[PDB]
Formats: structure tokens, C-alpha cells, sequence
């Protein structure tokens, strides 16, 4: 029943921006906190970032500095991550997952369900 | 509003802290454990002993599960008095006291499926009646002893987890004079003016070090029975020196013997130290008397006098150190 | 009607306010910036390894359900409020009793921000556990710590900094100091985790680090038994004819020897082994011993052997006071090094 | 910070046999590692959180063990399907999340 | 279920329970009997002149208010429902401080019978006055009481007895008083009156005779063994006066050393006692034979006959009657 | 249908009953009737200055708002309403640290009667400061006071008075005495004023008079003392050639008598001046040290006035016997006379 | 009737009081006038480094929501209306352990008047810390202080002043030490900044000089009696060899008795005083002397003629220095 599914597919030139969104079906949106994994081609998960389950909170890996910026709503049942100032080593397969709720950290620490993922390709040819 | 907050506002519906979980089905069965911090002084005076320790249980309590997603909640003191609790309470405690700076010391949390962690911390002023024979050769391992106060046998059971008890460094522990052995856990079944009780038990072995006692008990002592075997060894003429000599030795033994018992209660039998202490000062006074019996008989029997002086040179060292080989060996054997 | 206001805003603040709840609970991990100020360090009980300290506790942490909106900016709370919202559940891990002051009132203080920031200051004594290694008594320091964090709160939930650079967050009073027998050299902090049965903790801790005075001990027990042993080997310069005297002298200095090493023990508390004093009052007792003992065979070798008799006094006469200063030169270089 | 460190970066057995699968943390994580499946070609699937639990619907033969810094994966009886990469992930403060590189689990011949 | 069946029949039983009125409110007084378990007797003051003593303290009447029949079982209730039952003003009239144990919860039981019978425990420490006569000390037995009384209602509701009669009071036997001997114990219930009006009273009693194994080995053998020293000098040829006196005022140093000492170890009881009647008496002694010496030196530079016969007959009485002493001050004391 | 009338009367008895006024708060002055019956009056400790009494504390008021029209004639309140109605806020300005007993359950008791006369004993132990002047130890006597009175209420709203005839309402029990000092002769009831700085009020006053036990004193160091001075004296009773026997003599006397005054001294308080012990023990410790100087003095002018040295000898025979005997005599008629 | 008047007087003020707010909440600050009527000072300390003193504790301030004017008399008030009230959060900085007496009820007090004026009294018992200084003890004076603050408030909206000026505190002409006099007593008034905040602050303090009466018949005479005791020894004849000797060791070892007594006698104070220096002088004068019988025995017998100089100038020497000694001991500490 769970159904999380990204979009926003698309080139994009070095230096430009892109804003993928997955769209939550089958759950309670508000009560899970989200968080946006990536996969360069060939190589492991890298976790992106990370929101509340209320949206108040919002976290991001290192090598993202200052340049992504991750915002949910509880409305539209939807997830999204606006990406600025890109780069051609940020190309990959960006899936979002869910992170169960508890009273420890801001939910569970692991991710109960992933997305299938959008190739995101960043190259001026 | 919370998803937390209309969790715990559902458990506490309804509830009624007096009965407990299962009041009339089957005895609540309650797993417990500790984490020793620290064993304080032992004061064989007041036949006590200090403790503190992380006393720990658990329960199933059907009335405080959930449904909710999260699977656990993690709480403060404020729900400890709003859930029923096992009255749990040391037997064998003269006083106890549990912490409350800077808030009360106790953690909560409950599980989905109603189970209930229930944490405090704790000082025990347990109380051990000290066999102070072979002191200051002596171990003891005396216990901590807990149980519920008003509910016997058939409401509520103790059981032992698996590591339940656990000690730490005990490395920085006050144990002054004793050394931590071991501990070993029991239970049993006490019977009672209300009822048959599940009683826990905790044993801790402690093993004194002769270390002060020796010292200053035991050199001192020896080499003052020493000084009236070297007085032995001086005229028969020198009547002043040996009568000097032999008072001042029993003036100083009388000194020493006073500060043995000091560290003891007011025991009405005697230990190792004491019998040590009792037959210095006798050989004191012995060889003080043989004096005073040589020089009465200096007119009498000089040709019997003149024997006693080297048989006593003889018999007294002798007889020192068979008692400390007799006494060594018997005390260390035990 | 400017007080309505004010008692409004309260009334409003806790108005669905859960304080079983953590703040930032499905958010953040709770962060606590804590500061302690001592205000005296009290006296430090060496008979039950222990010390006192009087501190204002400082901790400060945000509470995004306390925000509020008006006239004022910082807004203050009595402890019957305080007693209504969360507080961090600190302890202190080797305390032992402490006491929080309520005289004439609780003496704490809760101050919230427009935007959130609580401030708590205590103030409280603390009486906290000393681990003593007393083999260098009485030239032995002790840096003996104070160590506190969360009951019930693993570090995925609460996690305890200090409010300033580590080193300027805990301050003591300069005539803070009610120590008589120590001299309180500094401090140290640091920061930990500790791992439990019931998941890992932070612990903030802090090492004050102390120096025991010798003058004391010196004066009443070094002095006096340096110098019975000084009259026990005056004792040779006398001649044999006088044996009553050399008898009641060498066994009166026993006595002595006795009397002061039973008052320094007495003084000392009842530690099982061995300490630089126990090494000194054992060696100047020996020394003692072993003079009276030589004056027992000089005059046993009197009247038969006169020239070994007067040889072996002039001998001990020589040795006796080159070996006590030869102990005291490496008995003293060797614990004053340290 | 924490560094994940899988260990062997592949691990080559053949169907029913016994495989064992070891995450190495720089630091203490305490309980909060969990175990990721993703066969090539799909997205990842959790297979077993707080290091010892297994997620819902996972077979049995899936078993995880380990805390502090040293953890372990263990599958017993080796099904053809279960030949694919394997991630170990933490939680923790510093990093807030942290994946280790990943191993690689394919079949003897 | 039978836990809903369980909460209903306490709910109901405690609507509408007046706190304020006994059971029997207007009727035949309300019995009240008593069990007391001795879990130990600590530290007997001889200068506070009082002692120590916890027990477990159980008290059961019978109140209709509380009757239930729809279960068979016994209601043990969470402690804190004692706060809406109705439970007797007992209080102990000798007691100068006393408590309950608190620890891990308030140490006090509270169950609950189908025919209305409650079971009321608490675990209480109690410092209890004890009236102690210490002329004989420490040749001494001594008699201490704890009084239980009503402290409002008087006899015409409220009757107190022993539960049990002789087996009211248990665990008396197993105590183990290092400097004590509990020999005997009564149970005595009677009525008193005050300037209010005639009151219930119960008295447990016990009778502790001193051990005197302690005070013989650490107080008297010094003191004879002293005396025998000061004696020696008569075996010494009056013309050795350096000796002498050396020894005799040496004697009279050491008894004023063991004295001094004994003051400083021994209970502060500031009146006389026979422990000081036999110290004065050693005393006494030394400084006699001190005086007799006096006396032979004078004499001898004139008679020296009869400075050798006083010798002789010093000799002879000095030991006799220091016996004879010994013989009537321990008969007068035992 | 009894128990429905007294839960009644007890429900209908605080209607509009304000426990923050004292009965008659406009109109009269209240009269609180005390009465003390003392249980036993416990030990006296020299060193603090102070004593414990235990006590039964009755006191007995009007007040018109708790009139009952009933079948019974008084009904007996439980501690629930007798905190909730006005009680005297008596305290003892003496007093250390007080303490109520409430072991089962609070040692109070309420009864009103349907006049409105309310009855309210209390059992309560004090620890009372009692004031020692002891220039006399061990030949003292003190009188003990316990003055009580109202913390608030001045001499124009609360008036105390005892319920009888003054002297016969403070009573000790036959047993009541738990003394070892000292012997209780009698007490001294009374009543006065007191002027604070917040106005006049009623103070009641009770002095026990207390006398102190002598004889353990007298057989513990007055006999010790006395002794050695005889034997300073039999030195004198000695041959004046026997010079290291005299010296030893004396020598030891005064080391004994030291022993002897350090012993002493340790039982008293820590007193500043000179009790009388203080100045016995001087003077005998002075006619120790006179007769060392003394046979000093005969040793020094023997072997060159020999016949000078016997007659010192003899005249000291006399003449320190009868002066330590004629000090003794009229230090005690003066001392045991007051 | 008045009585209703009264009380109905009261509830209109206690009903919209919200005990949070300061009077003149927005306004100037509030001014807190304290008396105090010392008590008593129990017991000064030297080895705990405090003193404690019982004191009636009075704060009084003008609050404007409790202002009446329905009638004339002051409404003295049960004291437990003070929990309806707001009371300033007065602390006192260097207090250890202190208490508000209880007996028979809470003893404070709380007094109104028709302006709104709030007279709020309590008896309180504090130990507060006073940092001695005893390099001169037994000849020192202390000063002890009570520092009284603000624990929350800072000059904007409190101010503390001492109602009364210099009679602010009274009693304190009354109090008789055991072993101090107190001297003289002043008040002062100031401002403490700290991290959190200005703060009011107000001090009192004493002035306490030690009585010598008892140190000078205790610890003086005796040392400067074994003194001359010890130099009793010249005058006695070289050839009296045993006599020299035993006078100045027993000379040495009563020194050592006073010292090793006095070490429990007097207060552990673990560091250096002037009564330590005394009695090390007085120590190190005997122990010079029997070095100076030992010297002259050595050289008797090579040279009488000097050993009897020696002798002689012995006998001058040492009582001019030990005066001498006195003297600058005397001055120096005076
Ligand atoms: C100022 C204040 O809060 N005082 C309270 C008081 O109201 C309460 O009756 C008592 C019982 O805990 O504790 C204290
Ligand atoms: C501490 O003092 C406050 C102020 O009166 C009081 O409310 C509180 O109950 C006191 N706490 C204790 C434990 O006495
Ligand atoms: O636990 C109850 C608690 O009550 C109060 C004090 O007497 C404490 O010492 C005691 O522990």
C-alpha cells in the first residue's frame, strides 16, 4: 500500500538547479520523517538529507554545503528537495525513504521503505 | 494534540494504580538486577555495611499496551507515581535512601506490548553481624536481602535475570581494611506473620587485610617482649637497671595493648589479637617476676640462681616463638 | 490594567504543555549547554574519602512550546511554574548526598527568551565521592573529579555541553577555597560517554586537583621522632660504668618512640597498608631499637672483652648517625621528587 | 566522526552454504545499526534494524547481531536470490546518517 | 474479567467510606491486635540511656465497611490506599524518634479480608527511652520496655491485644546483641489512665544481662596483674631504694595510665560504679604498698631488724588481703 | 441513623469558617488555657549547654464559631479538620530544635465541646538552650527555664494562662527523670511579658532546678589528686642520701600528676575561665612541683651544710602536710556551702 | 458583623492576587526592610570552619494589591496565608544547613497593614560558613559574617535596606560564647554582580576575641613547668649520673604526653599554630638540656674543671633564654 514515488527526472547543465519530488501514498504523511539517499553510478548509498516529520527540522550531509535545501508537505503528501548551484559528481539515483517514528533521535534511525529512484544527470553535452 | 501525548493520556485511562497488573489471575513475576557502584566502609562496629547500586526491574503489565507505531516509551519520575509499582524493600537494611538531586533518579519506559522497565538508584546501609573470630584473619560475606513488603508468594515472584547483578571497577570502592572476592545471587521462600515471601539475595565476599593491624599491633608487640629478653642480658647486680627496664616495658605494653580493640566493637570473646596482645603482656610480666624471684633468691640459692638466670636466657625465647609458630600456622590455617 | 497582561501570558504559556515530554522531542536531539560556578569548595574528608562543593548550576536548553509573544523579553517564573514544565533530569554519577537550598526559598531561578531559551540556574551542595590512593601520605595529591549527566536519557536523546570554551565553564570564587588541609591547584574538564545496560549516556566531568600541606605533619610528628631518635643515640657518648642511666634511657625512648607512633597513626586514617610516615616511624623505631639492643652488648662485653666493648661503641657511635642521615637524604629526595 | 567499514569487500560462497558479513565502526553506535539488501537493478530493502531485529516480512534465515563497534550479519542457508549487495548504516550525532561502502556477495563456481 | 470484577468491588468499597468514624462507630469497641516481628535491637545507650529496635509492626481489626463476598481472595492493596482507611492512633509512649522505611517505596502493608478484617504492617525503626541502673555496672542486668498505647480513644473503643497471645512477639530469640544477652521477654496487656481518661496499653519487655568476658579481659586482668608488680617490691632488699621506688611509683604511673585510659574507652556514665570501686581499690593498693616501703627505709637506719620483720609480714598480708577484697567485692557484685 | 447526625454536625461544623482569624479577632482578646505534663525530662548535656524534655502540651481555647447542638456532648475531630480550623501558634522562644511525634500516626488529638471550648493536646519533644554559669563544677546548680508564648499574636489579641493554679499545672511523672548528672529538685512556674521588636507579648515561663552529682568527681580525680600530693610528701618521708631515688621519686609524681589534670580536664566543657576543679588541680600540681624543688634544694646545700639540709628537711615535713591540709579544709566549707 | 467584615475583606485581597508578580510589578523598585533579633550563637566551630546563630528573620515591604480601608485594626493573619502571598526570595549566601522552626506550628509570622504594608517574620536556625584564620590561635580574633541576597531579583526591582539603620539588629549584646566575646557587630549594605545579573546584597557581621583563661591554665603552665623541672638537673650533682638522666628523659617523655594529648584535646586543625610553636620550643629547651647532661658526663672525666663551668654557665644560660624566648613569642603573638 505504501507508495513512494519520485519524479523531476531531467538534465541539467553545471551550475543549475532541479527540484525533485516524491509523492506519499498510503500512510500517515505527517508522522514519518523523510530523508533523500543517492547512489553515484557505480558506487554505494550516500544519505542527502533529512526532515522532520513535521517539517520544523531539516539536516544535510556535508558535501552538500549550503547548496540543497529539503521541505515536505503534509497537505500534498509530498516530499521535495530543491538542488542549486549543481555539479557533475552529484549525478545519481536519488531515492527517498521513510524513517519509522520514536521518541529517540527524530524516529527510528534506519529507513523502513525506499523509493525506486530518478537518475539525475548533470553534464553540459 | 502529540501522538505521544494522546498515547499516554489512553494508558492512563481508567487505571487503577492499587490493584496490580493481574490482581486475581496469576503472581506478577518480576525480573530484577543491579549494577553495584560502589561498596562504602565497613564499619564492624555498627555491624554495617554501605552500598549503592542500579536497581532495576521488570514487569508485564497488561493494562499499558499500545498500538500505536512507535514501539517504546521513554519517561521521566512524573509517570512512576501514576503506574502501580512493586513494593519492593531490602530486608536487611538499617537505613536506605534513593537520590533526588536534581530531579528524583528513577527512569521509566514501556514497551509495546505492556511490558515496563522501572530503574532506580539507591544507597543501602545493609546490615551483617561480623563473626570477629580470627579478626584481624577473618572474611565475611554478608548479603542484601530484598523482597515485597505485602505481597507474598502467590501475587508477586523474583527471579534473577541472567547478568543480573554486575559490579564495576572496584578499583576507586572505600573499602579501607576488606578487598572485594565475589558475589553469588539466591532466592528462597520466607515465611511470615502475612505470608510466605519470595526472598532475593545478593552475597558479597569480603576478605580483611591484616595491613594496618599488622603493623602497628603486631612489630610493636614483638619487639617489646624483645626488650625484656635483651634485659636478660645484663648483671645481677644491676639491680636498679633490670627493675627500671622491666616496669618501663610494662608500662609501654599497656600503652600498646589499648589501641588494638579500638577498631572493635565490644565483643565479650576473644579474637586473634587480642589472645596476641594478652600473651605478650604476659611474657612481660613473667620475665619482670623471674627477675624479682632471681634476685629474692640471690641470698637464698645462688647455685640455683645462677642455673635460672641462663634457663630463663633459654626458656622465653623458645617459648615465643613456639607460641608464634602454634599461633601463625592455626590462625592462617583458618 | 498592566498586570492582566503579564498574567495572562503565563496562564496561556503551559495552556496544552506536556512536561513528559522532552522539547524538540520528534525533532532534535535535546541540548543542554550547562555552566557550573563554585562558590566555595568545602572541606574534604579523607577519613571517608569524600569532598563538599557549593555550586549555582547553570543549565540552559531550548523549548519551542514556550515561545511567546509580548511587552517583554525575558520573562521570569516561580518554582511553581518551574515545577509545571521540563527540566533535564541531571545527577551527579559519584555523589553521594547533595542537598538543594530552599531557605527562605527554593534558591532556583527560570528565566524563558521571547524565542524559546530557558535558563535554570540551583543552587545546591553537592557532596561527592574522593578515591584516595593515600601511599605517599602525607605528600600525596589527589585530582578527584565531579561527573554528572542524564538518568533516563541516552545521548540519542539528551546531550549535555558546556556553555563556554570547556575550560571557562566551571569557575570557582577566589575565596571559594574552605580547605585547610589541601591546596586546590586548578581544574580540568571534560566530556564522555558512559555505556550502560540501558544505552550509552554523556557524562561531563571535572577533575579538581589537590595538594596536601606538610607543614602540620612535619612539625608534630617528623620533628619529634627525628629527634628521639637523636636522644637514643645521645645515649652512647656516655660511659658503660653508668648502666642504670643508659638502661632507663634507651627504654623511656621506646616508650616515647611508642607514644608518637601510635599518635600518628591515630592521626592518620585507617588505611591497610603502607605510607611514606608509616616508612619513617618504622625506620626511626628501628633505629631506636637496634641503639638499645648495641648498649645491651657493650655491657654484656664488659667485664670480658672491655677492648672489643669499647670498640664496638666507638663503632656504633660512628655508624649509627651517618646511616639516619643517609635514610633521611633518600627518604625525602625520594618523595619530594615525586 | 564514524566511518562504516565493510569487511570483505566480497565474499564469494555458492547456494545453502553459511555467509557472515561484518560492519566495523570507527566509534560506539550503540544499537543503531541496520542492514540494507539491494539487488541490482531495485532499490535498497531494509533487512534488520537496531542490529539484531529483523524488518517485517523478512525470511528467517536472515539473523544480525553485534553493538558498540563491532556487528555482524548472518545468513544461513543461502537461497539463490540472495546474492547482492549489502550496506551496513548508522546513527549517530556527528554524522547523522553514514553508510558503509557495501559488499558484495556473489556466487562460486 | 475478573480484574474489572476486582476494581469494581474496591471502588465501591471505598465510595462513600467515611474516614472520620471507627468501625463500630456507636457500638462495642473496635479490637485492634497486635503482632510485633523483632528484625533486630541496635545499639544499647548506656549514656543516651536508650536503645534501638526494628520490627515489623501489624495491627488487624475488623471493619464492616470493608466486607466483600463477590471473590475469595485476599485484596492486598498498593500502600497509599492506607490514606483513605481508617487506621488506629496507635503510638509508642517511650519512643524519642522513630520512622517508617521509605525505601524503594514507604514500607507499610495494607490488606483487605472478605469478612472485613484489615491487615495493617509497617516496618518502623524506633529509638525507645530505657530507664537503666548502671551502680552494679558492668555487673548488671537491665530491663527494656516499648509501651503501646492509644493516643485518642480510650477503652471504651478501642481494645488492643497480643494476636497469638505468647506468639504475638517473634524473632526475639535470634538476636545477637554484642555486649548483651536478651535472657527473658514479657508480654503484658493492661489499662492506664491519664488526665483524659482510662486508655488501652500493651508492654513488650525484655531483660539484657551484660556479657562480662570483655570487661573481665580488658579491665580487671590489668589492674591485678599491676597490683602483683606493685607487690614484687617485697621481695627486694630494702637497701635497694632506687629500685624500689622505681618499681612502686612506676606501678602508680602505670594503674593512673590504665585508669585515665579506661575513662576514655568506657562509656560516659558520671556516676560511681563498681568498675570504678575496683579501680580505686587497685589504687589504693599500689599506693599502700608505696607507703609501706616509705615506712621500711625510714626504719631500717635505725632498726634494721625490724624493717626486715615489717618486710616479712607485708609480704604475707599484702596478698591476702588483696584477696580477701576481690573475694568480697565480687560476691557483693554477683 | 447516630453515624448520619455526627457526620452531620461534622459537615455543617466549618460553614463559612475562616481558619486565617483567631476566634473574637475584633471583639475580645483569646484566652489559651496550657497545661504541661512532663513525661521525662531527658538528659542535660554540659557541653551544648542544653536539655530535652518530652512532654504532653495542652492547651484550651474558646471559640464561638464551632458551636454544636447534638446528642453528644463532645465529639473528637481528626487531624483532617484540626487543620482546618484555628489553633494558638504557640512556640518555645528557648527552643533548638522541637519536634513533634507523629509515630503511627500524628500524636494530636481536637475535642470540642458544644460550648465551642476546644482541647487540643499535643506530645512533642524539645530541646531547650539552657544557660551554664559553671564556676562552681563540680559544686553547681542551674536552673533550666522553658518560656513558650505566641510566634504573632502580641499581649493585646493572645493572652496564655495556666489551667490551674500556676504551680500545679506544670507536672512531672514519678519516673520522669532521666538524669545521670544531676538530680531535678523542683520546678517554678510563672508568667510575664516580653517586649520584641514587634510588640508585647505573653511569655510563660517554667524553671527546673537542677543540682549536680559530686561524688563521681570526687572519686575520679579529687582522690587521685590528693594521693600523689601524699606522695609528694613521702619523698620528704625519705633518706636524703638515696638522691637518684628522690629524683625519680618526684619526678614521676609530677609526670603521674599531669596524667592525672590532662584526664581531668577532658570531661569538663570547654569552659573559658577556672572552675573550681581547675583551680584544685592547680594547686595541687604547684605542691608537686614545690616538693621537687624542695628535695632539689636539700641535695644542692647536703655534703656542706648537712645539719642546714635535715633542718629544711624536717621544717618541709611539717609544714607541707598541714598547709595542703588546712587548703582542703577551707576550699571545701566554702565550695559545699553554696 | 466584624468578623464578616473581616473576612470578607480578606478574600477581596487574596482574590486576584497573583503571587507571581512583585508589587509595582512595572513600577520602581520594591524595598524590603530587614530587622533581625539574634537569638542565640550556639556553637563556633573551628575544625567545621562555621557558626551557627538562631535568629527572628523580618522582611517587610509596601505591596499595593493588599491595601484595605473597610476598617482600621492590623489584620494579623494565620501564618499560612504566607503561601498565598508573595514573600521576596531572600537568601543567605554562606549558609550550609539552616531550618525555619516547626514547633508547634511553622514559627513565622505575617502581619498586614491598611496601607498595604507586609510585616512577614520568621525564626530561623542557619550554619553558616566563617573562613577562620588560626596561625594565631589560641590568640586570634575571628570575623564572621551573614551575607543576606537576592536569589532571582536584581536593583531594578528589588532593594534590600536595613529598617532602622543601626538598630536593625538587636540582641547581640546578650550573647555569651562559651569561648569568644564578641567585640563588636556592624551592618553593611552593597551590590554583587555575578554572570547571571547585578544583585542587592546586605551584611552583617561579628567580631569574636578568644578568652585565654582556659588555654593559659590548661597548655601554658605545664610546659613552662616541665621547663624548669628540666633545668632543675644542674643543680644537682654531676656524680648523680642516673638521677640527670632520668629526670630529663621523664622531662622529655611528659613533654611528649602533653603534645600527643593535646592532639585530641584541641580542634583538628590540620596546619601550624602559635600553641604548636610554644610547645615545640618548650620541647626543643628540654631536649638541649639533657644534651647538655650528656655533654658534661662525656667530659667529665677528661676535664672536671670545665665540665663544672660548663655546668654553671648551663645554669645561667638557660633561664635568661628561655625568658628571652618567651618574651618574643609574647610580643610577636600579641
Ligand atoms: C510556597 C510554597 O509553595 N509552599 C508549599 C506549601 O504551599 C505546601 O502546602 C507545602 C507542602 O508540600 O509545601 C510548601
Ligand atoms: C522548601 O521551601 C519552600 C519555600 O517555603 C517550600 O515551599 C518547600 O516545600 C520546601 N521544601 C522542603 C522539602 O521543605
Ligand atoms: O525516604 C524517606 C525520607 O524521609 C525524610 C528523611 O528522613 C529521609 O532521610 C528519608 O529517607
Amino acid at each position: 500500500e505504501v507508495q513512494l514515488l519520485e519524479s523531476g527526472e531531467g538534465l541539467v547543465q553545471p551550475g543549475g538547479s532541479l527540484r525533485l519530488s516524491c509523492a506519499a501514498s498510503g500512510f500517515t504523511f505527517k508522522t514519518y520523517a523523510m530523508s533523500w539517499v543517492r547512489q553515484a553510478p557505480g558506487k554505494g548509498l550516500e544519505w542527502v538529507s533529512a526532515i522532520s516529520g513535521s517539517g520544523a527540522s531539516t539536516y544535510y550531509a556535508d558535501f552538500v554545503e549550503g547548496r540543497f535545501t529539503i521541505s515536505r508537505d503534509n497537505s500534498k503528501n509530498t516530499l521535495y528537495l530543491q538542488m542549486n548551484s549543481l555539479r557533475a559528481e552529484d549525478t545519481a539515483v536519488y531515492y527517498c525513504a521513510k524513517e519509522p517514528p520514536a521518541m529517540v533521535w527524530f524516529g527510528g534511525g534506519y529507513f523502513d521503505y525506499w523509493g525506486q529512484g530518478t537518475l539525475v544527470t548533470v553534464s553540459s553535452a | 494534540e502529540g501522538d505521544v501525548t494522546v498515547i499516554l493520556n489512553n494508558l492512563l485511562e481508567g487505571y487503577d494504580n492499587k490493584l496490580r497488573p493481574d490482581i486475581g489471575v496469576k503472581p506478577t513475576l518480576i525480573h530484577t538486577d543491579m549494577y553495584v557502584n560502589s561498596i562504602g566502609p565497613v564499619n564492624a562496629i555498627n555491624m554495617e555495611y554501605t552500598i549503592d547500586i542500579f536497581f532495576a526491574q521488570t514487569w508485564y503489565d497488561r493494562r499499558l499496551k499500545f498500538n500505536s507505531t512507535i514501539k517504546v516509551l521513554r519517561l521521566n519520575s512524573n509517570m512512576v507515581g501514576k503506574i502501580w509499582i512493586p513494593d519492593t524493600f531490602f530486608r536487611n537494611s538499617k537505613k536506605a535512601d534513593a537520590h533526588w538531586i536534581t530531579t528524583p533518579n528513577r527512569m521509566l519506559r514501556i514497551w509495546n506490548d505492556g511490558r515496563v522497565l522501572y530503574t532506580l538508584r539507591l544507597t543501602i546501609d545493609a546490615e551483617c553481624q561480623l563473626q570477629l573470630h580470627n579478626f584481624p584473619m577473618d572474611e565475611h560475606s554478608c548479603p542484601l536481602e530484598f523482597s515485597s513488603y505485602g505481597y507474598p508468594r502467590e501475587e508477586i515472584v523474583y527471579q534473577w535475570k541472567r547478568s543480573s547483578v554486575e559490579v564495576g571497577d572496584t578499583r576507586s570502592w572505600r573499602l579501607y581494611q576488606f578487598s572485594f572476592v565475589g558475589l553469588r545471587n539466591t532466592t528462597e521462600v520466607v515465611k511470615t506473620t502475612s505470608g510466605d515471601y519470595v526472598v532475593m539475595s545478593v552475597y558479597f565476599d569480603l576478605s580483611r587485610r591484616m595491613g594496618y593491624f599488622t603493623i602497628q599491633t603486631y612489630i610493636p608487640c614483638t619487639l617489646i617482649v624483645v626488650l625484656s629478653w635483651v634485659s636478660f642480658w645484663i648483671n645481677k647486680d644491676a639491680v636498679p637497671a633490670r627493675t627500671s627496664l622491666g616496669i618501663t616495658t610494662v608500662l609501654t605494653m599497656t600503652t600498646l595493648s589499648t589501641i588494638a580493640r579500638k577498631s572493635l566493637p565490644k565483643v565479650s570473646y576473644v579474637t586473634a589479637m587480642d589472645l596476641f596482645v594478652s600473651v605478650c603482656f604476659i611474657f612481660v610480666f613473667s620475665a619482670l617476676v623471674e627477675y624479682g624471684t632471681l634476685h629474692y633468691f640471690v641470698s637464698s640459692q645462688p647455685a640455683r640462681a645462677a642455673k635460672m638466670d641462663s634457663y630463663a636466657r633459654i626458656f622465653f625465647p623458645t617459648a615465643f616463638c613456639l607460641f608464634n609458630l602454634v599461633y601463625w600456622v592455626s590462625y592462617l590455617y583458618l | 490594567d498592566n498586570t492582566t497582561v503579564f498574567t495572562r501570558i503565563l496562564d496561556r504559556l503551559l495552556d496544552g504543555y506536556d512536561n513528559r515530554l522532552r522539547p524538540g522531542l520528534g525533532e532534535r536531539v535535546t541540548e543542554v549547554k550547562t555552566d557550573i560556578f563554585v562558590t566555595s569548595f568545602g572541606p574534604v574528608s579523607d577519613h571517608d574519602m569524600e569532598y563538599t562543593i557549593d555550586v549555582f548550576f547553570r543549565q540552559s536548553w531550548k523549548d519551542e512550546r514556550l515561545k511567546f509573544k509580548g511587552p517583554m523579553t525575558v520573562l521570569r517564573l516561580n518554582n511553581l511554574m518551574a515545577s509545571k514544565i521540563w527540566t533535564p533530569d541531571t545527577f551527579f554519577h559519584n555523589g553521594k548526598k547533595s542537598v538543594a537550598h530552599n531557605m527562605t526559598m527554593p534558591n532556583k531561578l527560570l528565566r524563558i527568551t521571547e524565542d524559546g531559551t530557558l535558563l535554570y540556574t540551583m543552587r545546591l551542595t553537592v557532596r561527592a565521592e574522593c578515591p584516595m590512593h593515600l601511599e605517599d601520605f602525607p605528600m600525596d595529591a589527589h585530582a578527584c573529579p565531579l561527573k554528572f549527566g542524564s538518568y533516563a536519557y541516552t545521548r540519542a536523546e539528551v546531550v549535555y555541553e558546556w556553555t563556554r570554551e570547556p575550560a571557562r565553564s566551571v569557575v570557582v570564587a577566589e575565596d571559594g577555597s574552605r580547605l585547610n588541609q589541601y591546596d586546590l591547584l586548578g581544574q580540568t574538564v571534560d566530556s564522555g560517554i558512559v555505556q550502560s545496560s540501558t544505552g550509552e549516556y554523556v557524562v561531563m566531568t571535572t577533575h579538581f586537583h589537590l595538594k596536601r600541606k606538610i607543614g602540620y605533619f612535619v612539625i608534630q610528628t617528623y620533628l619529634p621522632c627525628i629527634m628521639t631518635v637523636i636522644l637514643s643515640q645521645v645515649s652512647f657518648w656516655l660511659n658503660r660504668e653508668s648502666v642504670p642511666a643508659r638502661t632507663v634511657f634507651g627504654v623511656t625512648t621506646v616508650l616515647t618512640m611508642t607514644t608518637l607512633s601510635i599518635s600518628a597513626r591515630n592521626s592518620l586514617p585507617k588505611v591497610a597498608y603502607a605510607t611514606a610516615m608509616d616508612w619513617f616511624i618504622a625506620v626511626c623505631y628501628a633505629f631506636v631499637f637496634s641503639a638499645l639492643i648495641e648498649f645491651a652488648t657493650v655491657n654484656y662485653f664488659t667485664k670480658s672483652q672491655p677492648a672489643r666493648a669499647a670498640k664496638i661503641d666507638r663503632l656504633s657511635r660512628i655508624a649509627f648517625p651517618l646511616l639516619f642521615g643517609i635514610f633521611n637524604l633518600v627518604y625525602w629526595a625520594t618523595y619530594l621528587n615525586r | 566522526e564514524i566511518v562504516l567499514t565493510q569487511s570483505p569487500a566480497t565474499l564469494s560462497l555458492s547456494p545453502g552454504e553459511r555467509a557472515t558479513l561484518s560492519c566495523r565502526a570507527s566509534q560506539s553506535v550503540s544499537s543503531y545499526l541496520a542492514w540494507y539488501q539491494q539487488k541490482p537493478g531495485q532499490a535498497p530493502r531494509l533487512l534488520i534494524y537496531d542490529a539484531s531485529n529483523r524488518a517485517t516480512g523478512i525470511p528467517a534465515r536472515f539473523s544480525g547481531s553485534g553493538s558498540g563497534t563491532d556487528f555482524t550479519l548472518t545468513i544461513s542457508s543461502l537461497e539463490p536470490e540472495d546474492f547482492a549487495v549489502y550496506y551496513c548504516q548508522q546513527r549517530s550525532n556527528w554524522p547523522p546518517y553514514s553508510f558503509g561502502q557495501g559488499t558484495k556477495l556473489e556466487i562460486k563456481r | 474479567s475478573n480484574m474489572s470484577l476486582v476494581k469494581e468491588t474496591v471502588d465501591r468499597l471505598l465510595k462513600g467510606y467515611d474516614i472520620r468514624l471507627r468501625p463500630d462507630f456507636g457500638g462495642p469497641p473496635v479490637a485492634v491486635g497486635m503482632n510485633i516481628d523483632i528484625a533486630s535491637i541496635d545499639m544499647v545507650s548506656e549514656v543516651n540511656m536508650d536503645y534501638t529496635l526494628t520490627m515489623y509492626f501489624q495491627q488487624a481489626w475488623r471493619d464492616k465497611r470493608l466486607s466483600y463476598n463477590v471473590i475469595p481472595l485476599n485484596l492486598t492493596l498498593d500502600n497509599r490506599v492506607a490514606d483513605q482507611l481508617w487506621v488506629p492512633d496507635t503510638y509508642f509512649l517511650n519512643d524519642k524518634k522513630s520512622f517508617v522505611h521509605g525505601v524503594t517505596v514507604k514500607n507499610r502493608m495494607i490488606r483487605l479480608h472478605p469478612d472485613g478484617t484489615v491487615l495493617y504492617g509497617l516496618r518502623i525503626t524506633t529509638t525507645a527511652a530505657c530507664m537503666m541502673d548502671l551502680r552494679r555496672y558492668p555487673l548488671d542486668e537491665q530491663n527494656c520496655t516499648l509501651e503501646i498505647e492509644s493516643y485518642g480513644y480510650t477503652t471504651d473503643d478501642i481494645e488492643f491485644y497480643w494476636r497469638g497471645d505468647d506468639n504475638a512477639v517473634t524473632g526475639v530469640t535470634k538476636i545477637e546483641l554484642p555486649q548483651f544477652s536478651i535472657v527473658d521477654y514479657k508480654l503484658i496487656t493492661k489499662k492506664v489512665v491519664f488526665s483524659t481518661g482510662s486508655y488501652p496499653r500493651l508492654s513488650l519487655s525484655f531483660k539484657l544481662k551484660r556479657n562480662i568476658g570483655y570487661f573481665i579481659l580488658q579491665t580487671y586482668m590489668p589492674s591485678i596483674l599491676i597490683t602483683i608488680l606493685s607487690w614484687v617490691s617485697f621481695w627486694i632488699n630494702y637497701d635497694a631504694s632506687a629500685a624500689r621506688v622505681a618499681l612502686g611509683i612506676t606501678t602508680v604511673l602505670t594503674m593512673t595510665t590504665i585508669n585515665t585510659h579506661l575513662r576514655e574507652t568506657l562509656p560516659k556514665i558520671p556516676y560511681v560504679k563498681a568498675i570504678d570501686m575496683y579501680l580505686m581499690g587497685c589504687f589504693v593498693f599500689v599506693f599502700m604498698a608505696l607507703l609501706e616501703y616509705a615506712l621500711v627505709n625510714y626504719i631500717f637506719f635505725s632498726q634494721p631488724a625490724r624493717a626486715a620483720a615489717i618486710d616479712r609480714w607485708s609480704r604475707i598480708f599484702f596478698p591476702v588481703v588483696f584477696s580477701f577484697f576481690n573475694i568480697v567485692y565480687w560476691l557483693y557484685y554477683v
